[PDB]
């Protein structure tokens, strides 16, 4: 009856659902594990420069903490 | 100066010549009014988000506005003269020889 | 037109001169220019007809180009100067732009191709407006930028606007393009004077403004719009006969009249300057303009053209215009030169 | 005619965007903030006359912070001379110029 | 005035609604004690540096340390 | 069928006056956060300014010690010579930093903010 | 990697698009008492897979009246900006997270009227003539207030970072600040994507098929799956502005599946309208986005620009 | 040649310009000014005005909408110019684009040009700041200054607007 | 970058779908199928006629409400300023400006179409 539109209603949902669970588990891949920095403002990005240039590495996300430091 | 400016100004004489040679059709230049503006919107607004000079950046928007406040102006006027000719064209405005 | 319609229109012309007029600024400048250019289109267009349309599509053309360039040479200005103010331009290629935009505006020659078209095209109240008020702004910016205009482009504009002016209104019948002509060559005159005394271009100014809105005013209570209709004037009114020769007379430049005062004096300005040349050739050059004054002051007043059977029934209508300050504009565009030292206000 | 409307009344119509030296929204300054501040203040009051050619110096350093041209200029042949001794082989560049140099910071 | 205001309901009611809701815009700002707390609000939002003052010796008013008691405060944001 | 007017107006209003309250709430914790964050900037502004300081010191000297050897051969040349007539210090250009370096380095320095996404 | 992020985003919504036509043919069918497409595929699950085959190995008749280089250039914007105005969208993070994606969103909608126009303009048909101008007339129509709802619904967010619209509608949605917003911001989606009521382009009993009345198959596709991915992208941008939902940063899945199945009960309601409503005469479209929308969106527009400065509610820009 | 973005997006500004200033018909002419204003507004959001160029590109876009509707309405003829049939429209075109590519031409190769002003040849990258504007973009602080610092500009802008449609609606009437 | 990059992509399988969907069936062409459409009949005359606009005074208008979201866009920005009841009264001006132009066009009979 009514509840066949119900797959194609499920297949148009999972069609949706994957660019936002793509992108989300992307950006996770090429950060380290951990959202995307965004950088919508100067003062974002120098930070993110300054953590690539910090890094030592050439990659923002590859974070530094206390035990860089003596 | 700087390279893009010789384009933008380029761009400027590029619409000028276009709008001061008529090819006898009114629409067909108006466009180039609107050429003249665009090439000077983004001349005015190199320069001012070039140097940081923060409180012009609201002038080129001014400028765009007064754009359309004559383009439209133009369009009113587009359509009176195809209104008591069939067609716009500028060859047909020439009562005023005598 | 709806009058409060019109009053607010006149009023917007009004402050676009204004805001020209008051302002420090070149981005308000501009927003003055386009202001009264937008307002006085529907000014030109108050009648309806193919003639006014196209008055008005030539006008917004040459106008809507001059703010083109006038725009162009204030961001040329920005440019070299990182600044807005009001005051003489930096840069040689945004003064010469500049007064390109402002020499189309006032259409002086080799701009001149609109104003007697734009001018025959419209009704006198709104060629007066045209030939009097939108004088008043381009003549502001370029009060305020002359130590930085060009001296041989603004006597090139000057002496050709002269020569033009004087040469085309010999060839005309229409009244409405002999005050064309008549202003390109006024307009001539006082940018001649523009670099060496800008207190004679504002004398100049003045009593063009005054003689032309007599003109004007005499072309409107009459309801003449052609030199043989002129003619008619001596049987219907015959002190507007009289009043149109002193004002005709004044505005060829003949003393004791008051349109000798700008002439005279601008030559007084230019041979302190050690121009002689140049005074010479312009006073010679007015005697063109004379030349056509004196054709239509013998088809009206000197004179009796035939008139009509008809001209009978107006002989029992009185006028019921409002001829507005006309005793006041005839008596000042004729008797005035004995006050010429007044000029000194103009400082 | 510059009616002088604004100084007569008293009004601030439009003296705010008239130079980069103005009062800023946030305390913005402008590239060539103090260029233009010696400028003003150097041709304060002298008239246009005298501040054409008494005041020639900061205007000059102003007009090259506004479009750097001799700064690019200098650039050109700094350029220019780099490019002809890579093309002779008679000059390499430093590591620093290159990339593997571990940055400041 | 109740007469023509059922009537214009009656007839137009979306420009009714339009002309109540800008007339609530425009003179409700001036009946709110709240207005005063947007512009405290936005002249309290820190963008630039609090470029520091030379100590000439006579400023009482002035902090030598942001943890101490006199400069300017934010508790009644804290409270509201 | 349905409601009468009132009643659905009466709805429409208080859900208006709902979504307002909670909106006036939560804006105001966000100017609260906002301010926090800012100040966390206002903390690290003056470590930030003097690497960056020692940051365009470092690229300015190591472009002046390498002009001095490209700029050898040049006659009449002045190296490090000043554009302006001031000796007051001017902030660098992106071409005075950037002009000897790699295009990498050149794009990711000047557009860099723009171009990230 | 970015490469697969795109990738990862245009064949999934081509794919929705797809299963969006099987979708839109059934609850059209069920609403019309008939049943859908169930032969081709299990219930109908290949009838996409059928008439996305069936349109590419059709005869494409380019016409010989018709401004070639304008005719196929028409289609690739068309889907172009149907695919690049998902960028900017939160799922809960976007493809490319712009400082100002609401603008983005406002100019490339501008931008995607040309592809209808050009392809009407093109084809020098008078039918194709017609769909085309009444383009001109739906598009000065919605967008004299497709941006001041848009502005008047930001003002309660501080900026136009569609981002920071999570952030805003974090404790309440945003439909219950602004519902005259979201009712009239819904018609004007509706007159924006050329659904029905206001279809009015391709409008079947006036115009055989409006605009592209002269596109065959091929090209055809590219007008019909960029209509259907500009209605998918317009539900999942009004579930972004007033039913945002919750979003736990360490698990996106949870406001993936949300905002997902809101944006799917949107095109329901898209299928809702259009399977019941008669459709508009395009001057009467006119005088309801401005006679009616526009007036009220002023008011509104005025009320939220007051309102923050009102309650000491005015939201941050960072 | 990724420097040179900014440059190249500039030159497909003056290859547009010439485009439509050749006029060959206001459909193609409204095609020109699009992709030109559609390229302008990726050279100017590469100096950091990216409010500032998506408005120009919005303006435009309906503006071009509108031009395009007129020129369907009032502005047409029954075989339309594309860009090749007149050769008038031909012949200025091809000169605009050898003229462009000859001055991109003498300024690659020398670095240096002159017309009438002097400019660089080096990329446009070189003239950016070298810091940061912290938690704004400024260009978006100075528009947002248009409502406390340009109260004159607003009173004139909308004075403006007010009486361009009044004007408007004064011309288009006929009696 | 990356905008260029979706951009590209996106208008690269948006022609790459076109390239197959003209080279992949068969073609048959025949002056006859490629004529006009005008439900059957053959179309009388050019359709490069001048199709009269009645909407054009909402069309110019259009030109000028477009110029005020380039005005009241600012908003949200300008509500973060430190001179806010002098921010509120001018963006109210706009707004109420813009609704005295509406009102005008209204009144005159501006929205509605000829003929
Ligand atoms: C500050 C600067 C002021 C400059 C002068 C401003 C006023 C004159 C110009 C404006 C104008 O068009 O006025 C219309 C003008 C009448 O228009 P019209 O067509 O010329 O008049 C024809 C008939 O006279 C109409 O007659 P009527 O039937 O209407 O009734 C008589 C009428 C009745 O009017 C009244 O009763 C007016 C009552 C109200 C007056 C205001 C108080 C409120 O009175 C008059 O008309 C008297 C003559 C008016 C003369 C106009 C010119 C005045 C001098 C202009 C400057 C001259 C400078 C020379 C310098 C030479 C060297 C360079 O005058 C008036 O309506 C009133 C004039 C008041 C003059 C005051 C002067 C000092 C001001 C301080
Ligand atoms: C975003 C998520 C979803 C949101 C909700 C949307 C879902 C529901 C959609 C249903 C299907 C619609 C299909 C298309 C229909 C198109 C026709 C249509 O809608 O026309 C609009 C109709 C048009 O009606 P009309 O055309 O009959 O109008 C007659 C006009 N004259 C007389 C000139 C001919 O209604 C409107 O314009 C109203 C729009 C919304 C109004 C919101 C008002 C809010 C409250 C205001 C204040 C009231 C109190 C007073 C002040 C108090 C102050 C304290
Ligand atoms: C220096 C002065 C000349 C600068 C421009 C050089 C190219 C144009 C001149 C070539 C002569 C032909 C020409 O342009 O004719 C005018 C033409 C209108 O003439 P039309 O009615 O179309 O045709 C009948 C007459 N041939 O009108 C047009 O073609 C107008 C279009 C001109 C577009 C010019 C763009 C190129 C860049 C110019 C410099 C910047
Ligand atoms: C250096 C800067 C100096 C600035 C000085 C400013 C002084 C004031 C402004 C002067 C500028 C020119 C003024 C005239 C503009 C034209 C006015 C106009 O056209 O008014 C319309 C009206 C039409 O009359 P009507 O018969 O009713 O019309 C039928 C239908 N149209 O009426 C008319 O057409 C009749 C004419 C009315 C106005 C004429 C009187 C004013 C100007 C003459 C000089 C007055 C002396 C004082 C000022 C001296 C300086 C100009
Ligand atoms: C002061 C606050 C701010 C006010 C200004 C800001 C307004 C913001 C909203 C935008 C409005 C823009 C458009 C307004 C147009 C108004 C003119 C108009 O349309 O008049 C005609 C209309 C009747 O329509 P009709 O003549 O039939 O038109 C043909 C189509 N049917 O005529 C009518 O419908 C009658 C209009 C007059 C009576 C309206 C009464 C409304 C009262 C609401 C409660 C009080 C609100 C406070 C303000 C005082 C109102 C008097
Ligand atoms: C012959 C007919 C035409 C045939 C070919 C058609 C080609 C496709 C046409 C459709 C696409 C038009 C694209 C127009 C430019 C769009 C610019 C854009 O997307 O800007 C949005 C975004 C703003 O983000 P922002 O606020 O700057 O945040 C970063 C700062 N942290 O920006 C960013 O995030 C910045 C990212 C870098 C931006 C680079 C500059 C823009 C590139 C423009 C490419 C050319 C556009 C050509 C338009 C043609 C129109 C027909």
């Amino acid at each position: 009856m009514w509840f066949e539109v119900l797959p194609g209603i499920a297949v148009m949902g999972v069609c949706l659902f994957i660019p936002g669970m793509a992108t989300a588990r992307i950006h996770r891949f090429s950060n380290g594990g951990r959202e995307k920095r965004v950088a919508h403002y100067s003062y974002q990005w120098y930070l993110m420069e300054r953590d690539r240039r910090v890094s030592g590495v050439n990659r923002y996300y590859v974070s530094k903490g206390l035990e860089n430091i003596d | 100066m700087s390279l893009v400016y010789m384009n933008i100004m380029m761009a400027f004489t590029v619409s000028l010549t276009g709008l001061l040679m008529y090819r006898s059709h009114l629409m067909s230049s108006l466009l180039c009014l609107e050429g003249m503006m665009l090439s000077l919107f983004i001349l005015a607004t190199l320069m001012i988000l070039n140097s940081h000079f923060t409180l012009a950046s609201m002038m080129p928007i001014i400028l765009l506005v007064f754009a359309a406040c004559e383009a439209a102006l133009g369009l009113s006027l587009l359509v009176m003269v195809s209104n008591t000719y069939g067609t716009d064209y500028v060859q047909n405005l020439n009562l005023l020889q005598c | 037109m709806n009058p409060i319609i019109l009053i607010i229109i006149l009023m917007t012309v009004m402050l676009g001169t204004i805001i020209v007029m008051i302002s420090t600024h070149w981005l308000l400048i501009w927003i003055g220019f386009e202001m009264n250019m937008l307002a006085i289109i529907p000014i030109m267009m108050k009648k309806h007809n193919p003639r006014a349309t196209e008055a008005s599509t030539k006008y917004f053309l040459t106008q809507s180009t001059a703010s083109m360039l006038l725009m162009m040479a204030i961001i040329i200005n920005l440019m070299f100067s990182g600044q807005w103010t009001v005051m003489k331009l930096f840069n040689p290629m945004a003064s010469m732009l500049m007064t390109m935009a402002l020499a189309m505006k006032l259409g002086m020659a080799p701009f001149h191709f609109w104003v007697p078209e734009v001018t025959q095209g419209i009704p006198l109240s709104s060629g007066l407006i045209l030939l009097t008020w939108q004088k008043l702004a381009p003549m502001s910016v370029l009060y305020q930028i002359l130590p930085s205009i060009n001296l041989d482009l603004i006597l090139t504009l000057s002496i050709l606007s002269i020569t033009i002016g004087g040469w085309g209104g010999l060839n005309q019948t229409q009244l409405r393009k002999i005050m064309a002509y008549s202003s390109i060559a006024h307009m001539g005159w006082m940018t001649a004077v523009l670099l060496y005394n800008p207190t004679m271009t504002l004398l100049n100014l003045i009593i063009y403004i005054i003689m032309t809105s007599t003109m004007f005013t005499l072309f409107m209570a009459n309801s003449t719009t052609t030199t043989l209709s002129l003619s008619h004037t001596w049987n219907k009114a015959p002190i507007m006969t009289i009043l149109v020769l002193i004002t005709l007379l004044s505005m060829g430049g003949l003393p004791p009249l008051s349109g000798f005062m700008p002439k005279w004096m601008i030559i007084q300005e230019m041979t302190k300057n050690d121009s002689i040349i140049l005074p010479t050739l312009m006073a010679i050059t007015a005697l063109l303009n004379l030349y056509f004054y004196m054709r239509l002051t013998y088809s009206t007043a000197l004179t009796m053209f035939p008139s009509t059977n008809n001209m009978k029934m107006k002989w029992q209508f009185p006028t019921t215009k409002r001829m507005t300050l006309l005793p006041t504009m005839t008596v000042l565009s004729t008797m005035l030169l004995p006050l010429t030292p007044i000029l000194s206000i103009l400082e | 005619p510059f009616f002088d409307v604004q100084k007569k009344l008293g009004v601030d119509l439009d003296h705010w965007m008239t130079i980069q030296s103005a009062e800023q929204p946030h305390r913005i300054p402008a590239r060539c903030h103090a260029f233009e501040k010696e400028w003003i203040e150097c041709a304060h009051g002298i008239g246009s006359i005298r501040a054409e050619k008494e005041c020639k110096i900061e205007f000059e350093d102003f007009r090259e912070c506004l479009l750097r041209q001799k700064t690019m200029k200098r650039l050109n042949a700094i350029k220019r001379q780099r490019d002809k001794l890579i093309k002779e082989g008679k000059y390499t560049p430093p590591p620093h110029h290159s990339g593997q140099e571990d940055l400041r910071p | 005035v109740a007469a023509f205001l059922k009537n214009v309901w009656a007839k137009e009611p979306v420009l009714v609604a339009s002309f109540a809701i800008a007339g609530l815009a425009v003179i409700l700002p001036t009946l709110s004690p709240y207005t005063k707390y947007s512009l405290m609000i936005n002249r309290a939002t820190p963008y630039n540096y609090p470029v520091p003052l030379r100590d000439d010796g006579n400023m009482p008013d002035v902090p030598s340390h942001p943890q101490d008691p006199q400069g300017p405060s934010l508790e009644w944001l804290k409270r509201l | 069928r349905g409601l009468s007017g009132y009643s659905m107006f009466a709805v429409g209003i208080g859900a208006l006056l709902f979504g307002y309250w909670s909106m006036m709430r939560w804006n105001r914790e966000r100017r609260r956060l906002q301010i926090e964050d800012f100040e966390a900037r206002i903390a690290l502004m003056p470590l930030l300014q003097a690497e960056k300081d020692r940051r365009v010191l470092q690229m300015l000297r190591e472009n002046l010690e390498e002009e001095a050897t490209i700029m050898k051969d040049v006659p009449g040349w002045k190296v490090g010579e000043s554009v302006f007539h001031t000796t007051r210090w001017v902030t660098p250009m992106m071409g005075e930093l950037y002009g000897l370096r790699t295009g990498e380095e050149i794009l990711s320095s000047t557009y860099g903010f723009i171009w990230y996404t | 990697m970015f490469m697969i992020n795109v990738l990862t985003l245009i064949i999934p919504i081509l794919l929705a698009v797809a299963f969006l036509t099987l979708v839109e043919r059934k609850v059209l069918g069920y609403m019309q008492f008939r049943k859908g497409p169930n032969v081709v595929g299990p219930y109908g699950l290949l009838q996409p897979i059928a008439d996305a085959i069936k349109l590419f190995i059709k005869e494409p008749l380019r016409p010989a009246t018709s401004s070639i280089s304008m005719f196929i250039l028409a289609p690739i914007l068309a889907l172009t900006l149907a695919l690049t105005m998902w960028i900017p969208l939160p799922m809960p993070y976007p493809l490319i997270n712009m400082n100002l994606g609401v603008l983005f969103m406002l100019a490339m909608s501008s931008l995607a009227v040309y592809s209808i126009l050009w392809s009407g303009w093109a084809s020098n048909s008078k039918y194709a003539l017609i769909g085309a101008l009444r383009a001109v007339a739906q598009t000065i129509s919605y967008e004299v207030t497709l941006a001041i709802i848009l502005l008047s619904v930001l003002l309660m967010n501080g900026s136009f970072t569609l981002s920071t619209l999570i952030i805003t509608q974090e404790q309440v949605w945003l439909i219950f600040p602004a519902w005259p917003l979201a009712m009239m911001w819904f018609i004007s989606t509706l007159a924006e994507t050329n659904r029905a009521p206001f279809d009015l382009t391709e409008g079947e009993s006036e115009l055989v098929s409006g605009f592209n009345v002269e596109y065959a198959a091929g090209p055809f596709a590219l007008f019909f799956m960029a209509e259907y991915a500009n209605i998918i992208m317009m539900n999942i941008f009004t579930t972004t502005l007033f039913l945002g939902a919750f979003h736990n940063p360490y698990m996106p899945e949870l406001y993936t599946i949300n905002f997902t199945i809101k944006s799917l009960l949107l095109s329901i309601t898209f299928l809702w309208i259009r399977a019941s409503y008669p459709r508009f005469r395009y001057d009467q479209l006119m005088h309801l986005l401005w006679k009616n929308f526009l007036p009220l969106t002023l008011a509104l527009c005025m009320w939220h620009v007051s309102l923050p400065i009102l309650l000491s509610s005015i939201p941050p820009q960072t | 040649m990724m420097t040179y973005i900014v440059f190249i997006l500039s030159i497909i500004f003056v290859m547009g310009f010439v485009g439509f200033s050749s006029k060959p018909s206001p459909i193609y002419g409204g095609l020109g000014l699009i992709v030109s204003g559609g390229v302008g507004c990726g050279i100017v959001l590469n100096f950091g005005g990216s409010f500032l160029g998506l408005m120009v590109f919005l303006i435009y876009l309906g503006g071009m909408m509108v031009v395009f509707g007129y020129t369907t309405a009032m502005a047409t003829e029954q075989y339309p110019e594309v860009w090749v049939s007149n050769k008038v429209v031909l012949g200025t075109f091809i000169t605009g684009l050898l003229m462009e590519f000859l001055m991109v031409y003498y300024v690659l190769k020398d670095k240096e040009v002159e017309i009438v002003f002097k400019f660089n040849g080096m990329g446009d990258w070189v003239i950016y700041d070298t810091g940061d504007s912290g938690f704004f973009s400024e260009e978006a602080m100075g528009i947002a200054a248009l409502y406390s610092y340009g109260t004159w500009l607003v009173i004139v802008t909308g004075w403006s607007l007010l009486i361009g449609v009044v004007v408007i609606m004064e011309i288009t009437r006929g009696n | 970058m990356n905008l260029m990059i979706t951009l590209l992509t996106n208008f690269t399988l948006a022609t790459l779908l076109v390239t197959i969907a003209f080279w992949l069936p068969q073609l048959n062409v025949y002056s006859e199928k490629t004529s006009p459409y005008e439900c059957g009949f053959d179309p009388m005359g050019s359709a490069r006629l001048p199709f009269s606009m009645k909407f054009f005074l909402v069309a110019i208008t259009f030109l000028l409400f477009d110029l005020e979201i380039a005005l009241l866009l600012p908003l949200p920005w300008a509500s973060q300023t430190t001179n806010l009841n002098t921010m509120l009264t001018m963006a109210l001006l706009l707004i109420f400006l813009l609704a005295v132009s509406l009102a005008y066009e209204w009144t005159q009979k501006g929205l509605e179409w000829t003929e």
